[PDB]
RNA sequence: ACUCGUGAGAGACUGCCGGGGUCAACUCGGAGGAAGGUGGGGAUGACGUCAAGUCAUCAUGCCCCUUAUGUCCAGGGCUUCACACAUGCUACAAUGGCCGGUACAAAGGGCUGCGAUGCCGUGAGGUGGAGCGAAUCCUUUCAAAGCCGGUCUCAGUUCGGAUCGGGGUCUGCAACUCGACCCCGUGAAGUCGGAGUCGCUAGUAAUCGCAGAUCAGCAACGCUGCGGUGAAUACGUUCCCG
């Protein structure tokens, strides 16, 4: 248990709360419904490309902000995806939502994304070393990124011996607070278990 | 956390003490906080992600 | 004369500050007195977990949660700005309470 | 021990059955799983099997056991030495 | 002095000298003096014998005692152990009787160790 | 009116320096009764012994906070800081015997796998 | 102190008797932080000793001190498996740590009833040199100059 | 106006002065200053290692069960006891025990919760409920060690408080197995611990209380944290361990 979670770690300095409310006595109810609310979600738009999840609560309304690669998918042109999953957040919920369904601006900057495309590949049996490199490539030629750290651990190639393999490209100051430090992590499944993909990308200093 | 008990832990008991907490995100039943509702694990783990507002890492 | 105070509580002490100014400028707006925002003492919270899943207990994590606090008492309330006062928009990072 | 506002502690069910018997004049053999009553005055000839968690022990109540629990009387553990 | 059968300490305060009574503790030992008006603060010495008689006269009409506080204690144990109750069987294999721990300790009851 | 704050450990005293025969009304007692120990009176003295005005002022403090050794380690810094207002001159002299440092020396936090902050368990090898 | 000597912290100075050495034996009675204990029982011991000696107390102490100080000590050092005793010389400083800590010691291991009584009587024994602490010294010394051949190691 | 609370800011940089130095790094000392030389302490664990730990938080490949290896319930067990190891606590006392008087903290917790006055109980506690979602009220006006006085007088004791007898309180549907606390009685081993072995370099060790999480109640002497009182010693790198 070597490295600590690079966004706990900087949590009160450089990146900020995935949730916005106060509550004293609503507390426990509060974290109950996000945690039904988010397990909604994340088994949902799975091949939409989900990277944050943002619960904004106050009296009843709860605004969810998903930030998702390409929204084409979240929103059916006849809105049926919306009023499908509003439709199941209101039921859980018991309030009123109101789903703010945004897109990403740079998707191979974002590293949840980056983490997602590199599982999907993997899931699609493509060579491990591929995908790392791919991932890579794309996130340094976008203009914030000042370095990449990718890493995936798991029964590489199907091969019964784990192996924990990472490429590196730039700078990847994980000690350092200040740096600006995107962490992603994701899941791949595969017929021989379960993969981990790991990514940090530095996009430079925050001074606050 | 056998999914039996998840729900024995939520029906109301017929004696008030036997009702006990379990965590709301993974079952666990030792180690649940009464103010967040979750395991020490769901704890650390939520909290690094910033799921728990105001919960910071501690230092002094 | 009769006395409005609001409590102002927020985990983040950036968005207290900015609410403290919000609702002071509205008063000043509508004319009333107020005695302004006063920096109660923050509430610290503190949580003790194992790292490990199982068996290091000597590996610890320590969690912190401050709700900073601020109270302003308006002075003078004119229905008017008892009225804004009600009105006024606020982040959902801050409570207000009202007396 | 149970505070004397409350007085004896005895199950419903429990009472019932020895009431009813010596009501009837009559002193059956009263099957039991509660260990947690107390042995009322009324119990003083009536015999009970209770529970040990494995078979049913049959305790005879006496003028000498009176205000103990039928549970001291059905040993849980068994200890013949090492 | 003698009280009771019990030879008092030569020179010991009331308070403390009441004590070795079988059936008197520290407590005891100021009720009573409180009751007979005797200074706790005195000296086994300089009690006489009309005190000493007071002192008798107290606690031989509301204590139990010596050999009839003995006999009561012994009544109580050998109760348990004849109505076969839990604690009765205790007694019995000179275990701990109020739900201590066996595996370590007991050592009290179970006497020194006898290692194997 | 000169008005100065002492601090030490976790006691915080505020003394006012007036001028006086040498009397001490440390919330409403002598320094008699509030510190009855030679070695505490010595030491809230000190810098009066450094100036060579024991008997030239009167001196009233609130004391809050800590404990009885912390109050008198931050009165003689109150008093220190109070006669540099009264006479800059006394710094150099007052300064070399250092009065005016405010001890930083605090309580150690206790860490966790540990009994107290340095005090580690009974370690065996087997 | 692999990286060289640390400092020494500063002893004050007593405010009833104005020695140092005084401050320094309340340091060696001194248990559990205690000071104010510690500090009585030595003020205690110096009274006792002022009216038993009629003079004056610092001064007997100081007396005492000077008889129970060694000036020669042995350290162990093992030398081809064996195990040689060899004399090495006492700075000051140590000789009245350890005076002081002898006298403190043995008092403790006294019969009188209380510490106060204890300290004060091995004070005043080892103003005379009759002590328990002065025996100490004495085997300390004896130890050296039997050990007198070992010197020649100079470590 | 002093504290204090919490916001913003200043301050420590080998920056300045003297001597060492490759006109080098850096070093020894001095001034100024609250602080001096990464000021003290947290948070922070590189590439790897131990096929270390965890399939019992969770997740998951493969295998197995599906009238059971699923699932509901009562009772019992996880609390056994001829022993052994490990981590602690309380002691063996007079630098103490007991009684009386009296002084000085920090941090934290509180809603079918924390609960003040008064009254009733020797006491645990009862009764009743003021006031507080709390810098407000409750947790006494918040401690103990400490300081003053008296008493015990080196005794297995007025040390010790294990065990066991009797009588109670509170929580809980229910304290037999198997709760904590209170009162009366009882009064064990224990006289500073073999070979060996552990922690600690200053607000440290030692010692003293306080609070919190879990929690109806508690096996809490545990754990996490808070302040009070406060030492001794470090010549040195021959020797042991890394
Ligand atoms: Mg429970
Ligand atoms: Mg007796
Ligand atoms: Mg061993
Ligand atoms: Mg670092
Ligand atoms: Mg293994
Ligand atoms: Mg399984
Ligand atoms: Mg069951
Ligand atoms: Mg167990
Ligand atoms: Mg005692
Ligand atoms: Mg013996
Ligand atoms: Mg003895
Ligand atoms: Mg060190
Ligand atoms: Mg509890
Ligand atoms: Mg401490
Ligand atoms: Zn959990």
């Amino acid at each position: 248990g070597q490295k600590i979670n690079p966004h706990g770690f900087r949590l009160g300095i450089t990146t900020e709360w995935k949730s916005r409310w106060y509550a004293d006595k609503q507390y426990k109810d509060y974290v109950k419904e996000d945690v039904a609310i988010r397990k909604l979600l994340a088994t949902g738009l799975e091949r939409a490309g989900i990277a944050d999840v943002e619960i904004e609560r106050t009296r009843d309304r709860v605004r969810v902000d998903i930030h998702t690669a390409r929204p084409g998918i979240v929103i059916g042109r006849r809105g049926t995806e919306a009023d499908r999953i509003r439709a199941d957040l209101e039921k859980l919920t018991g309030k009123q939502v109101q789903l703010n369904i945004l897109e990403v601006k740079n998707p191979e900057s974002q590293a949840q994304l980056v983490a997602q495309g590199v599982a999907e590949q993997l899931s699609n049996r493509v060579a491990f070393r591929r995908a790392m490199r791919k991932a890579i490539q794309s996130a340094m030629r976008q203009p914030n990124v000042k370095g990449i750290r990718v890493q995936c651990s798991g029964r590489l190639g199907g091969a019964e011996m784990s192996r924990s393999e990472f490429y590196r490209e730039g700078r990847v100051p994980l000690h350092t607070l200040r740096a600006d430090i995107d962490y992603g992590l994701y899941e791949a499944k595969t017929t021989f278990g379960r993969i981990g993909v790991k990514v940090w990308i530095y996009k430079g200093d925050i001074v606050g | 956390a056998k999914k039996a008990l998840v729900h024995k832990a939520n029906k109301k008991p017929k004696f008030a003490v036997r009702a006990y907490t379990r965590c709301n995100k993974c079952g666990r039943p030792h180690s649940v906080y009464r103010k967040f509702g979750l395991c020490r694990i769901c704890l650390r783990e939520m909290a690094h992600a910033g799921e728990l507002p105001g919960v910071q890492k501690s230092s002094w | 004369g009769q006395k409005i105070r609001i409590r102002l509580k927020a985990y983040d002490h950036e968005a207290i500050d900015a609410s403290a100014r919000k609702i002071v400028e509205t008063v000043t707006r509508t004319g009333a007195s107020v005695v302004g925002p006063v920096p109660l003492p923050t509430e610290k919270n503190v949580y003790c977990v194992i790292r490990s899943p199982h068996k290091y207990k000597d590996s610890r994590e320590h969690f912190e949660m401050r709700t900073h606090k601020r109270l302003i008492d308006i002075l003078d309330p004119t229905p008017k700005t008892v009225d804004a006062l009600m009105r006024i928009d606020l982040p959902a990072s801050v409570d207000v309470n009202i007396q | 021990p149970r505070s004397l506002k409350k007085g004896p502690f005895v199950d419903d069910h429990l009472l019932k059955k020895v009431d009813v018997q010596n009501e009837k004049n009559t002193k059956q053999v009263i099957k039991t799983w509660s260990r947690r009553s107390t042995i009322i005055p009324d119990f003083i000839g009536h015999t009970f099997a209770v529970h040990d968690g494995r078979k049913h022990v049959p305790v005879f109540v006496t003028e000498a056991m009176v205000g103990h629990k039928l549970g001291e009387f059905a040993p849980t553990r068994t200890f013949k030495g090492h | 002095a003698r009280l009771v059968g019990v030879d008092l300490p030569r020179d010991k305060r009331m308070e403390i000298a009441l004590t070795y009574i079988y059936g008197i503790g520290r407590t005891r030992s100021n009720e009573i003096l409180a009751a007979t008006g005797i200074d706790k603060n005195m000296r086994t010495k300089d009690l006489t014998d009309d005190q000493v008689t007071v002192l008798r006269d107290y606690i031989e009409g509301n204590l139990k005692v010596e050999g009839d506080l003995r006999r009561e204690v012994q009544a109580d144990i050998r109760r348990k152990i004849e109505i076969g109750c839990y604690q009765g069987l205790r007694h019995r294999r000179g275990l701990p009787v109020r739900g201590q721990r066996t595996k370590t300790n007991a050592r009290t009851r179970k006497g020194p160790k006898r290692t194997i | 009116p000169i008005q100065t704050v002492g601090r030490r450990k976790e006691a915080v005293v505020r003394v006012r320096l007036v001028p006086g025969t040498g009397q001490f009304n440390l919330d409403g007692r002598t320094l008699e009764n509030y510190f009855p120990n030679k070695v505490h009176q010595q030491l809230i003295k000190a810098p009066l012994v450094t100036v060579d005005r024991v008997d030239q002022f009167d001196i009233y403090a609130h004391l809050d906070g800590g404990g009885p050794s912390g109050q008198a380690g931050a009165l003689r810094l109150a008093i220190a800081r109070a006669l540099i207002l009264v006479q800059p001159e006394d710094r150099p002299a007052l300064k070399k015997a250092g009065f005016l440092t405010r001890d930083p020396r605090a309580i150690e936090r206790k860490k966790y796998g540990l009994k107290k902050a340095r005090k580690a368990p009974q370690y065996s090898k087997r | 102190p692999r990286k060289g000597p640390a400092p020494k912290r500063p002893l004050v100075n007593d405010p009833v008797y104005g020695s140092q050495l005084v401050t320094q034996l309340v340091n060696k009675v001194l248990l559990e932080g205690k000071k104010s204990l510690a500090e009585r029982i030595v003020y205690g011991a110096l009274e006792q000793a002022r009216e038993k000696t009629g003079t004056d107390p610092v001064v007997t102490l100081k007396r005492a001190l000077d008889n129970v100080k060694p000036a020669l000590e042995v350290r162990s050092r093992r030398v081809g498996g064996a195990t040689y005793q060899v004399p090495v010389e006492v700075r000051p400083d140590r000789s009245t740590t350890l005076a002081l800590r002898w006298l403190v010691n043995f008092s403790r291991q006294r019969r009188e009833k209380t510490m106060v009584e204890r300290l004060a009587n091995e004070i005043l024994d080892a103003s005379n040199g009759l002590g328990a602490s002065v025996k100490r010294r004495e085997d300390t010394h004896k130890m050296a100059e039997a050990n007198r051949a070992f010197a020649h190691y100079r470590w």
